[PDB]
DNA sequence: CTCAAGTACTTACGCCTGGTCATT
RNA sequence: AAAGACCAGGC
């Protein structure tokens, strides 16, 4: 659907959460240029974290509603949980 | 006999946790929901 | 996809050896999978 | 007494010789540790025992478990990358494999 | 032709360890 | 040795 009349919960669910750091992590570990700046961390995973709490993860959510419409939800745009 | 200050920050709370407490799209109800009814049941007597 | 027809078995169709493996007797000789012996069976009375 | 620091139990210890038996169950026939081994003949999946270096069984409940967790590609490792994966070329006209 | 009252299928926890035996 | 059956046993 279109950026206007989004209706889901600006809350990212868990799941979106646990895929989302998975996945940065993943390109991270596989020299993707990191967003946050990091202080001597080797850990992709840490570093998925950080940029997580920094909103830079460049990674947009898409929705899929059960009528077979999507929207487009970027990490930024969700507010984190934690 | 609460303050201003302090009803502001409950109200503030109270957004939140309940806002925290709504069921996350995605979530697997139906597997839960199952395991959650046959989980008593192991603990529950085959005699009446 | 599916004819009335095709419901009677007039090709019988055969699985790869995956389907029924052929386990090694240490080099000498050859075992068969009990679907090889079925087969074998289906095709001498097929023959005969 | 306490043998660390010396001093006295504040409660006072039910102490006997009691008859005590050795079972045969014993940690070093039991444990077992996996990590790509042998598979088997017909379904390519890791082997069956402790004996045969087998896998252990990521069995249904293990499943069910899992989905409760909505842990989508953590069973999709379990059940299709930890375990046998494959590769096929079926065709596009026809779902059989080609 | 068409309704209730007899005859067929189909299934009964999760793994885990091992030892023995007949065919191949 | 292969899968099949049986048996005994642990939680
Ligand atoms: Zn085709």
């Amino acid at each position: 659907q279109a950026n206007q009349k989004r209706i889901t919960t600006p809350y990212m669910t868990k799941y979106e959460r646990a895929r989302v750091l998975g996945t940065r992590a993943l390109q991270i570990a596989m020299c993707a240029p990191v967003m946050v700046e990091l202080e001597g961390e080797t850990d992709p995973l840490l570093i998925a974290m950080k940029e997580l709490k920094a909103r830079k993860i460049p990674i947009i959510i898409r929705r899929y509603l059960p009528d077979g419409s999507y929207e487009d939800w970027g990490v930024d745009e969700l507010i984190i949980t934690d | 006999r609460l303050s201003g200050e302090a009803f502001d920050w409950l109200l503030g709370e109270i957004e939140s946790k309940f806002n925290q407490a709504i069921a996350h799209p995605g979530e697997m109800v139906g597997a839960l929901a199952a395991q959650s009814l046959g989980e008593p049941a192991t603990q529950m007597t085959l005699n009446t | 996809y599916a004819r009335p027809e095709w419901m009677i078995v007039t090709v019988l169709p055969v699985p790869p050896l995956s389907v029924r493996p052929a386990v090694v007797m240490q080099g000498s000789a050859r075992n068969q999978d009990d679907l090889t012996h079925k087969l074998a069976d289906i095709v001498k009375i097929n023959n005969q | 007494y306490n043998g660390f620091t010396g001093r006295k139990i504040t409660s006072q210890i039910f102490i006997g010789p009691t008859y005590y038996q050795r079972l045969k169950h014993m940690v070093d026939d039991k444990i077992h540790s996996r990590a790509r081994g042998p598979i088997q003949i017909l379904n390519r999946q890791p082997m069956e025992g402790r004996s045969r270096d087998g896998g252990l069984r990521f069995g249904e409940m293990e499943r069910d478990c899992q989905i409760a967790h909505g842990a989508a590609q953590f069973l999709r490792e379990r059940l299709f990358e930890a375990s046998d994966p494959y590769q096929v070329h079926v065709c596009n006209l026809c779902g059989i494999m080609a």
